[PDB]
């Protein structure tokens, strides 16, 4: 003669707590995690081209530290620098090292073209036992250490025009002897100088005599500088001592290349997003693994978990 | 919730309803029974999926950036590099925190809303043949067999068929 | 929408209502007709205008800033300049994307709400003289001429006048 | 009958607009409005901001006084527009930290220059070059004074100039880098020059560098430009025994809304608060997609090319 | 508001109700009276407090940062330092502006909602014994003394007790 | 007979206007302020350790300007520099002053260890009447001004290895004489040089003879430089004139330390958040007092007021 019809909704025994506007924690039937917080620990070798630096920093691969010769003309999407890397050539510094590293890292190639510089009245291919190649003394593969020829070291004045349709990166340097005796027996002049210039820019470096700490037997040092030469422009190198000459130029590219410090092993797999901790999936919008990232990555956030409600409020039957 | 249905005038949910999000329970002359409402369940699921698809798998591709860890103290430039990144992270962390809060509050209100929509939809079908007990249940004032209950659930209930009987039971003594 | 009126228990909209956002259609002994409800239309329009005025024409004035295009490669400082600006643009792009999503969801719910408010307002006027057919239409259980319909539309309908007649038709 | 029917409803349009919401990627509403400004006329309006067209001149060449930029003496601007066709035509030079000098002058918004009576005892003034012709004869930057030996002597210059005014003074000066030792000694006597410019709290010392650079306008030599701001109460001291390119005075420093922009957009008679390198844009919308580089009251730059704001209800037409 | 109760079908509020946010006024045979509803008042207050607790007293700790005032003009680095900070402040200023707008709109709708919930809750109790006058007031169609009114207010009103009397008064002139 | 039961809500005579999505100003029953816009004007000395610089900048405290001697070995969470601070020793400049200030500020200590550098063939402890300590002439307490001994100034080649397990900060400098007469009578050589190096870095500075503006009787200057030496590394100082030698190293720490410019007086109270205008409470999420802050502080915003509704819409009788 009558009937009852009740309307209702489901509930689950094991709900999930989530945050809302008015509530710090409130139970819903189900939620999904928006913060990626784990990694396999391994950098996947696809889709990006990963070059493992192994024992070499990018700068040592650039300059041509003998034990980094395997990297000649190499290219990368991501260059990985390992903490076990070491230098083993002439002791050197790079004023604004960070920038040279950055700009080479970003170019994504160590492709090097040898040019025929003619160095008149000086001895070429100087080497050191601080930089052994084979059993004998050696030097950076992309630099040419010039010294006196006989009793003289003249004013070098060489030119090299960029007639190509791309930018040329020239790496060069200056030698800082440890004593005046050393300065004069290598370069004759008591005071050297190096002036490298293009049509719109110039750099002039004076060397500084004096002792530094012993590194691989030497109190002396080399300082590295660089010069970009645009198409139509022209390089002029001018020196009366202490020049560490370039042997040619590195080709400059633009693209998606970069560099990363990580000790994560590289592995055969596919992952768009790379962190120093290893590759991570990018299905979630945020991540808590590392602020350092490369590729299509979630945005780094401080939260370790953020739950997005995927169901109604959970009101269990009781 | 804004609509006062879920965790409101409906005291609690049903763990026993495993085939849908919303539904009906009844008692009539033939016995008792339970059935999910698929249309309202699908409304809620669709909205949550749409919401979910807007949030997930939309990602920026960034390649060469600034450095974010340093082995030496340098001063002014490094201070700025660190501050830029720290500023960025805090703003993104806020975005993420607010996003989830707004989304979740809304998901609760929207699911609450659908429960209420199904209730009102049912009320409307029943016209003057039922009264509302206030707990999500209708008292139907006529014999309503299993077919009759199913006719309410699938939206084909003809109130005119039962009106004379219902009005008679409702307004008496 | 949250209120289940627009794209809900009201099956569809009216292309033929060109003089308002919400309104009435009727059939009585004197014929049929359509009329817009100006109060509810204006409620929706006012809210949307207010919303619109908060978003539009609020602009930052910026003069000397940082450089954002470069003709040479420089390294560390330029990296930072570019990263700062790129970080800024992405955060603003997110703000813009979220703003529109929230606003639009709300505009739909608010307009849905006003439709429902007008319905409930009308239901309340009619008291026991009308029943609800479930599609946004009321069946009024008494002769209700054009004046009577207009009295409902302008909010002055006196249910007591028709109650005896209506209760008689409803229950019987 | 006798009954009546009263149906409540809402409007719809035949041509709706799709918009984005929280739960929907695309959903149709009756009307929407665009929040991203994505077009420009292609022209920079000359009001309300004061626009100075650099034409053939960069700001730095206008500052230094490259002869063909003399028209810019004492000029002022809200926005200085540098054209891609600009060129230098004086002595070949470089500015270490060029960006900063450009920025700080750009921001000051004036090239107003006051000549001061520096006394240079025992040296020849007003040196010039055929690399920098003014008229038919040789010349030089209008705001710099090229000093050279007087009669086989070039003494240690020790000149001072106090700021007794109530504003900051900007001094532009430089050093000459000869191409050969022969050139160094015939101009400055001393085999090695130096320039030390100082205030009470700061100093700069530059040594010149002899050597050949690429030929520019006949010359392998170069000038390098430096600057010094002198606060009220402070005092400038210039000290040199060779190679000084001396200042002739100071530029007045202002603060305000001034800046600089690289654009090849033509300037036009109209009113627009917001300027981009692509031209002026209206600022009625909150966002824009035209250019991240902006000047004035501008919409925020975003990556999206369209964002529609719903200005009406959900559109649910009846017909098919 | 979205629910049309506050500043809607309830014409105005009561300055004379100082002991609660929502409540009842009545007239019966024993006279007139006013009483707050504590349950709905507490629902609104709890939600607002929760909202308030999420916003207030959550602050990050920052120590050494960048410099933000300068005594000299320097150019490129200082431009960048100033721009970074100005960019940060504008983004936070936007966050703050949007936060308050969303929150306040919601607070109004939520309070509007609770008023409506209390109305519907009361309507449901009264069943066929009362009709709605459309201004937030019910006409109760039976003698309802102070005890009877209090029974409605504390949720224990038994409609069956008064149904015969009410149905008689409603459907008869 | 019948009865009437009306449902309603409260209202207040004096509401508050707030902003919403659809409304620029709309009245609610009550609101709360989210932007902190006032300060007591005083920096509270708890919970953070506040060191008042008084007459001294951090750099003058570091170098050891006589009137800043009280700051030897001091530590701080926040070093407060006063605008009336002044220098009163030898006139000096620091290329990249901002960085040295920053890195010391951030380290949070002036803890200084004296080391036994051997300077053979030179006179130590040079001083000036520009830097009086007591009635006689003096100099920076942490720097050692070397000059000739008799008729000679030899090539100094001194070393000092970091055998400890922490970083050492070495502050040193070079002397710029005003005349050649001055250069030779102090250092014999017509042209000096200073080369300070570690295993991975080096700096070589040449002095420049010439006149600067008169400061405390002197046209000459000192220029300050620094060198950090990592564990395992070694410092080498090499010079044939004009060296202003270090006397030892400053210990480098990492933590929550910083520096702030303010003329606000310090007071006994507790406040987590510090601004140059004084301490402010951090109960509100935003603040409009100053973009410069230290501690647990509200976010700085451009608005001076933002009201959060804490009640319903106010609809008065
Ligand atoms: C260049 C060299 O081998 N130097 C030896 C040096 O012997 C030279 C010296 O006797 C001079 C006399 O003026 O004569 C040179 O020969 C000339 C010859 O007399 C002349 O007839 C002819 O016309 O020209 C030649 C060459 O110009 C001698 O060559 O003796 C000193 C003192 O005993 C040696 O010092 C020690 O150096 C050690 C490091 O050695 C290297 C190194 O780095 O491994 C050897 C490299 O061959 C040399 N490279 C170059 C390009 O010169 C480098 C280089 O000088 C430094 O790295 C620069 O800093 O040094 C180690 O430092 C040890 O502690 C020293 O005692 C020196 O090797
Ligand atoms: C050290 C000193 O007292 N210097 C006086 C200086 O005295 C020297 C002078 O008479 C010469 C003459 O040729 O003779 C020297 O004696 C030598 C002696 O003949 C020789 O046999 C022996 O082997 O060597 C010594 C030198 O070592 C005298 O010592 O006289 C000049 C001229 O009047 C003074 O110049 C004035 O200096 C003023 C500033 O004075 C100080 C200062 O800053 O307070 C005094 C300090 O004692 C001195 N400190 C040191 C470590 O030398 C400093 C310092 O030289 C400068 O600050 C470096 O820039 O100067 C002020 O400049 C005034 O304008 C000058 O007239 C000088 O003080
Ligand atoms: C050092 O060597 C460099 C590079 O090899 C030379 O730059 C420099 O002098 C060269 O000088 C000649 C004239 O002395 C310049 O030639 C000019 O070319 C013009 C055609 O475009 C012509 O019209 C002129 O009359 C000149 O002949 C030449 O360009 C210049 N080379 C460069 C690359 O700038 C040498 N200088 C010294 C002192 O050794
Ligand atoms: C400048 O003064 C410094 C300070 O002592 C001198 O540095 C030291 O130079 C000697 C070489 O005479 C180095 O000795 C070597 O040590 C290694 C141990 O690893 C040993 O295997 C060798 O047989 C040799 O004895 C010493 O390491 C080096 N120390 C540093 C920190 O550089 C420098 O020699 C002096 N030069 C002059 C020109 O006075
Ligand atoms: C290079 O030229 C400068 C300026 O022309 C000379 O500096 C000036 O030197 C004089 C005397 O040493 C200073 O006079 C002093 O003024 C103070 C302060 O009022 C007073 O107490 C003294 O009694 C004395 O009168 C003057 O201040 C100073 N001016 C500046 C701007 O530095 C400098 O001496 C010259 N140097 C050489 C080596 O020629
Ligand atoms: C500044 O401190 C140094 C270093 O001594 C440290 O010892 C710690 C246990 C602690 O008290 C800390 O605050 C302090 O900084 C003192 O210099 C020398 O320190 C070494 C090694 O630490 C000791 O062997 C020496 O005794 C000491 N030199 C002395 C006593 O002359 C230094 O004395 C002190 N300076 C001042 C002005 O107090
Ligand atoms: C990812 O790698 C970084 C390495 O820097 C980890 O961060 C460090 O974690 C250790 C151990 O918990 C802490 O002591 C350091 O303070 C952290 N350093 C920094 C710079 O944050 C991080 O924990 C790793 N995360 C995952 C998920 O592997
Ligand atoms: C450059 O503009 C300034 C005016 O700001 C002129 O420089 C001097 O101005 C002072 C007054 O401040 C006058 O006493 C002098 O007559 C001006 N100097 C000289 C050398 O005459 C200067 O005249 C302006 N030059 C040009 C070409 O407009
Ligand atoms: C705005 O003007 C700028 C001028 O740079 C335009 O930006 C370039 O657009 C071209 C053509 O699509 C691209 O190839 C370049 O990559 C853009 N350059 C930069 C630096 O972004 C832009 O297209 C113009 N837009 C409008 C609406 O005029
Ligand atoms: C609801 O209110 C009613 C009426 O005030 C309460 O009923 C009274 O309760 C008191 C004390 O228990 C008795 O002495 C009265 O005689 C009761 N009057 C009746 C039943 O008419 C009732 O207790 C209240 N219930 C709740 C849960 O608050
Ligand atoms: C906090 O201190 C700063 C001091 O810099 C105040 O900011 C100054 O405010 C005045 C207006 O009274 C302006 O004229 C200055 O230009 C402002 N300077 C800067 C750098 O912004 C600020 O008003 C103080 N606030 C409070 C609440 O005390
Ligand atoms: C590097 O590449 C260039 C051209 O791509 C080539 O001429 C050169 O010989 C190469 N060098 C080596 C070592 O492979
Ligand atoms: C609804 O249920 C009734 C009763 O079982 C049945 O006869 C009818 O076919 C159903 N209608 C639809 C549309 O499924
Ligand atoms: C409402 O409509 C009726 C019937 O046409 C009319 O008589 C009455 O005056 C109207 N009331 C108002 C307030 O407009
Ligand atoms: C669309 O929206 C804008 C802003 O409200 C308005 O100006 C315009 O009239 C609307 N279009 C139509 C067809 O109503
Ligand atoms: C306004 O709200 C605050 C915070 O909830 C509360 O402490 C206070 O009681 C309210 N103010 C008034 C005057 O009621």
């Amino acid at each position: 003669s009558t009937a009852t019809l009740c309307l209702g909704h489901h509930a689950v025994p094991n709900g999930t707590l989530v945050k809302t506007i008015t509530d710090d924690q409130i139970e819903v039937t189900n939620a999904t995690e928006l913060v990626q917080s784990s990694s396999t620990g391994k950098i996947c070798n696809n889709p990006h081209r990963i070059l493992d630096g192994i024992d070499c920093t990018l700068i040592d691969a650039l300059l041509g530290d003998p034990h980094c010769d395997v990297f000649q003309n190499e290219t990368w999407d991501l260059f990985v620098e390992r903490s076990k890397a070491f230098s083993n050539c002439y002791p050197y510094d790079v004023p604004d090292y960070a920038s040279l590293r950055s700009l080479v890292a970003s170019s994504g190639t160590l492709e090097f073209i040898t040019e025929g510089f003619t160095w008149t009245g000086v001895t070429q291919n100087g080497g050191s036992n601080a930089c052994k190649r084979g059993p004998g003394s050696g030097f950076f593969s992309r630099l040419n250490w010039l010294t006196k020829s006989g009793s003289t070291y003249p004013v070098l004045n060489v030119t090299m025009p960029n007639n190509d349709n791309f930018d040329k990166l020239y790496i060069w340097g200056i030698h800082h002897p440890s004593t005046n005796q050393e300065q004069t027996s290598l370069y004759v002049q008591a005071s050297g100088r190096v002036t490298v210039s293009t049509r719109r820019s110039q750099q002039t470096i004076i060397p500084n005599i004096g002792s530094r700490p012993w590194v691989r037997g030497l109190s002396s040092r080399i300082s590295i500088y660089w010069t970009i030469v645009k198409p139509g422009d022209v390089l002029v190198i001018n020196s009366n001592g202490n020049l560490i000459a370039p042997r040619g130029y590195f080709k400059m590219r633009t693209g998606k290349s970069s560099i990363m410090r990580s000790d994560a092993p590289i592995d055969t797999c596919i992952s768009e997003c790379i962190t120093p901790n290893g590759s991570i999936p990018n299905d979630k919008p945020f991540q808590n693994v590392n602020k350092i990232t490369y590729g299509a990555c979630p945005k780094y956030v401080k939260q370790n978990t953020l739950k997005l409600a995927t169901g109604m409020r959970n009101v269990p039957e009781k | 919730g804004l609509f006062g249905a879920i965790a409101g005038f409906i005291e609690n949910g049903w763990e026993g309803m495993i085939d849908g999000w919303y539904g009906f329970r009844h008692q009539n002359s033939e016995g008792t029974g339970q059935a999910a409402d698929l249309k309202s369940t699908q409304a809620a699921i669709d909205q949550i999926n749409g919401k979910l698809n807007r949030v997930i798998e939309k990602t920026n591709e960034k390649f060469h950036q600034i450095e974010k860890e340093f082995s030496e103290v340098e001063g002014r430039i490094q201070d700025l590099e660190k501050y830029v990144e720290d500023t960025k992270i805090d703003l993104w962390s806020y975005n993420a925190e607010l996003l989830v809060a707004l989304e979740n509050q809304h998901t609760i209100d929207l699911t609450d809303s659908e429960m209420n929509k199904l209730f009102e939809k049912t009320r409307r079908q029943l016209r003057e043949n039922a009264e509302e007990m206030g707990n999500g249940c209708f008292k139907i004032y006529h014999k309503c067999d299993n077919a009759c209950i199913e006719s309410i659930r699938n939206g084909t209930y003809d109130h005119d068929v039962y009106r004379d009987e219902a009005l008679n039971n409702r307004f008496q003594i």
